[PDB]
């Protein structure tokens, strides 16, 4: 409030380089004057963190800074920026809090540096396969995901999905179709947008055809792109197999990937009999390739009358006519019991103990 | 591409063949301007592929 | 351009292959980055060369 | 507005002591359906036959029948364990028996977006496909863990009595057909 | 409120909202400029 | 110095790697001779396992725990017959048969 | 970005926030006068909800200035980079 006049309409307006907190109804200066730092100053004044300031890093046991270390290191190998790298850390720090993570073993430690660097690369919406993160960590799947999901139901923190499109974009960038190589001739050699474009409509037909939900994702990405290599020039490499581009592109073959191959075929073949012209001409898994471009143009429709006329596992879609039979209710409970003779039966005898005995002697 | 004040100075250094003695000095201010000291000219030019 | 104007460095991703024995099994690669050096302009590998 | 569908129960989980120390080594050897190893566990599993049905019992009297499907076939099971235990020449007995935790399945009979679900109830669910092709929901008011597939089928644990599975599937049942 | 920009490369009117990734369709450059206001603004030729 | 002894291999591609998560187990499928004696050594022992892997000595105790679990899961009145009947421990008997079933499974990969 | 504060007595942005448009930001074609801000930004002071402080960059000069350009770019960081080209 203003000290003459009582009122409250007190402004902060700089008067030709003279910060002054002064009313606008009387004009009574309240508060004129403020001292900064000068350059010379500034330059000496040192800068000093609050990991030293405020009295941290000295209660910090060797485990847990060889598992920073270990963190920034993998931080730096997998190039992410400093951001990351502090969100790591922090998570980091946060796990560690708790004791259970605390008194643990070493693969779980070292699976905890592992999953909250996922966490913080899955919170800023990167794709990072959990595969490389493993193969990285010097873990095993089994021992990962169990202490994955341990610390999970023990933080609780937010699990943003990874997204298919950005895991899209990141395995294509691997593959080395879009510079001609010495290895490579030039006929394999294809666009890298165009391509990127294909794999991006073909797995958001998956999405939306129910064939990534409850299977892997990187699979279904691969033969997707596959499909699309395959489609941007049917003539050359209608001969061409699952493996042999594999090895072509030096790329580990994901196992169900042929599999999800067979299924998206089987989906475009229903995507064309649905339309005209391709279920006059009659074509198969092997010549819808040449069409699939076509099936993408105009696939909303598509997909409407091939659910009209859901995608669920082989062993489910068998004709399950007896769904989930209901089993007779026995309550029969007796008084307390039955009889005694099936604890007669139940005890060994005489002679089977001899015998095991003379067995295990 | 030009700047607006290079434009509006070029713009200003353009003649026009209106009659002086027919009009009158602008009083001090009065920016919207009277029919009688005032001449207004549009310029739209919108360019675009043959 | 795009550098100066996003104010990030133009620079290329140096790769090497190398080879090493992790077990006494020899194992190779073929490509693996190692740092990024600055490329100079209207150089060698600059695109405006 | 019932949902029109009912769980069943697969295992029935519940601890029991019997109140006096135990002879495993005699208890595997006087037995024949006996599986013990001292070396890999330290319980003796009894198999008897009720319907479905394991216990798992250990020295300080303590036992866990498993594989059940209804409280009283749990009961049942645990008394007639307690028996055998008995007729083995052991003064047990069947006291402070309780519902530790039953599984109980269900199926909805239609297809369910887990990425839909888990983003809608995110802070009570979690979806990671590369791990386990289930959805794990964990709810309060049911007081359950369920795993949800894409097929529709919806597995539940973690409950003391059948009437918490019933309405945590009562619950539970508008949110998957919404 | 929809809120347009102009890409450095294809110049084409994109609309994006507030906390999205800078990026555009058809391409993959990542400037984008605002286009002129629509308010009236005086010049003086001197 | 390794003088030519091993050979380089061409992998680990460093753009990305994915998971396996079953690297070992890969069990081997029994058959109807073999059920049958195994349900026959069930008859003649009990469910405990060591006895039963110890006397099987080319099938593995866990595949053996988990054919029974199956067995229990699918077949009850089976187990139940088997529970039902009994024999006693024979051991010259059944280690002839044990040769029996080694010739006839020599028979099979012959053919 | 905070919205240009619109005087509730005039229904019109304040003197100060006059040049922002609807995000916030200065549309280029303006002409920018001393004491004017140009990114009505506010950022958070916890590093339970999150309590924002305005920190607006304000144009220091003597005479007005006009904005030819403004360029918004975006790191990896998810950081957002604004550059306004002032003109005189
Ligand atoms: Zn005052
Ligand atoms: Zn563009």
């Amino acid at each position: 409030r203003c000290p003459d006049c009582g009122s409250t309409e007190l402004v902060e307006d700089s008067h030709y380089s003279q910060s002054q907190l002064v009313c606008s109804d009387c004009g009574c200066v309240v508060t004129e004057g403020v001292l900064t730092t000068t350059f010379s100053d500034e330059g000496n004044l040192r800068e000093v963190t609050y990991s030293r300031s405020t009295g941290e890093n000295e209660q910090v046991s060797r485990s847990q800074q060889r598992g920073l270390r270990r963190v920034r290191d993998l931080c730096r190998v997998l190039q992410l920026p400093p951001t990351f790298e502090d969100t790591a850390v922090a998570y980091y720090q946060q796990a560690y809090r708790h004791s259970g993570i605390r008194a643990a073993r070493l693969q779980k430690k070292e699976v905890l540096v592992g999953c909250c660097v996922l966490i913080t690369c899955r919170q800023h919406n990167w794709p990072l396969t959990m595969g490389a993160i493993c193969t990285l960590l010097y873990a095993d799947l089994d021992v990962f995901s169990s202490t994955y999901m341990q610390i999970v139901k023990l933080l609780g923190l937010d699990v943003p999905s990874l997204c298919l499109a950005e895991l899209v974009k990141t395995y294509c960038s691997s593959f080395k179709l879009f510079q001609a190589s010495p290895s490579v001739p030039a006929k394999y050699v294809e666009d890298k947008e165009k391509m990127l474009s294909r794999t991006m409509q073909l797995v958001e037909l998956a999405n939306e055809t129910w064939l990534v939900t409850g299977r892997h994702p990187l699979p279904v990405i691969t033969a997707a792109t596959f499909l699309a290599w395959q489609s941007l020039q049917p003539a050359d490499r209608l001969s061409c197999s699952l493996a042999r581009f594999c090895k072509l592109a030096n790329v580990d073959l994901p196992y169900p990937a042929s599999s999800r191959l067979q299924e998206l075929l089987a989906v475009l073949l229903r995507m064309a009999e649905q339309l005209a012209w391709l279920r006059v001409l009659r074509l198969d898994k092997r010549s819808v390739v040449k069409h699939i471009g076509d099936l993408l143009q105009h696939r909303q429709s598509l997909v409407r009358s091939a659910f009209r006329d859901l995608l669920l596992p082989p062993c489910m879609l068998k004709s399950p006519k007896r769904i989930c039979p209901v089993p007779p209710v026995s309550t029969v409970t007796g008084d307390e019991n039955i009889s005694d003779s099936e604890i007669e039966q139940y005890l060994r005898t005489p002679q089977e103990v001899r015998d095991f005995q003379r067995a295990q002697a | 591409i030009v700047q607006d004040e290079i434009l509006a100075h070029r713009l200003g250094l353009i003649p026009i063949h209106a009659d002086p003695r027919l009009f009158e000095y602008r009083n001090q201010g009065d920016e919207e301007g009277t029919e009688i000291d005032t001449l207004q000219f549009r310029l739209q030019v919108r360019c675009t592929r043959n | 351009h795009e550098c100066r104007l996003r104010d990030m460095t133009y620079s290329a991703p140096i790769t090497v292959d190398i080879e090493y024995t992790r077990g006494s099994q020899r194992i190779i690669r073929n490509a693996l980055p190692i740092g990024r050096m600055p490329i100079m302009l209207r150089s060698s590998n600059c695109v405006l060369t | 507005e019932s949902s029109g569908i009912v769980p069943q129960l697969q295992n029935i989980v519940s601890t029991v002591n019997l109140g006096c120390k135990l002879d495993l080594k005699t208890i595997a050897l006087r037995a024949r359906n006996a599986e013990y190893n001292p070396k890999r566990f330290a319980a003796v599993i009894m198999r008897i036959r009720e319907p479905r049905t394991t216990a798992l019992i250990f020295s300080s009297g303590k036992m866990v029948c498993t594989g059940a499907k209804s409280e009283e076939q749990s009961r049942l099971a645990a008394r007639k364990y307690a028996r055998v235990v008995q007729k083995l020449g052991f003064p047990a007995k069947f006291l402070d028996f309780k519902i530790q935790n039953m599984v109980g399945s269900c199926d909805v009979k239609f297809p369910i977006r887990l990425e839909g679900l888990v983003l809608t109830h995110q802070q009570f669910s979690s979806y990671e496909p590369e791990l386990f092709p289930g959805l794990i929901y964990r709810m309060i008011k049911p007081r359950i863990v369920l795993l949800i597939f894409v097929s529709g089928k919806v597995v539940l644990t973690g409950a003391k009595v059948r009437a918490e599975i019933y309405e945590a599937f009562e619950n539970i049942y508008p949110i998957l057909k919404g | 409120q929809p809120m347009i920009y102009i890409c450095g490369e294809c110049h084409t009117e994109n609309e994006i909202k507030s906390r999205d990734p800078i990026r555009c369709r058809e391409c993959g450059y990542r400037i984008m400029y605002k286009k002129r206001t629509k308010r009236l603004v005086v010049f003086d030729a001197r | 110095c390794v003088v030519e002894e091993n050979d380089p291999i061409f992998e680990r591609g460093s753009t990305t790697t994915y998971s396996s998560f079953r690297k070992n187990y890969y069990s081997k499928p029994w058959s109807n001779k073999e059920t049958d004696m195994f349900f026959l050594a069930i008859s003649m022992v009990g469910t405990d396992f060591s006895m039963i892997g110890q006397l099987f000595p080319h099938r593995a105790r866990i595949e053996i725990k988990n054919k029974f679990k199956r067995e229990e899961k699918t077949n009850g009145w089976r187990i139940d017959k088997a529970f039902q009947e009994k024999r006693p421990f024979d051991f010259d008997f059944f280690a002839h048969l044990l040769q029996k079933v080694l010739a006839e499974e020599e028979k099979r990969k012959q053919k | 970005v905070m919205g240009p504060m619109l005087d509730a007595a005039t229904r019109k942005p304040i003197w100060r926030h006059e040049i922002l448009d609807a995000d916030g930001i200065c549309s280029p074609g303006e002409k920018v006068e001393n004491k004017q801000v140009l990114v009505n930004k506010s950022m958070p002071t916890v590093t339970q909800q999150p309590q924002y402080k305005d920190v607006p960059i304000t144009y220091k000069g003597a005479t007005d200035s006009y904005i030819e350009k403004v360029m918004i770019s975006s790191n990896a960081e998810d950081a957002f980079l604004i550059k306004m080209l002032l003109r005189q």
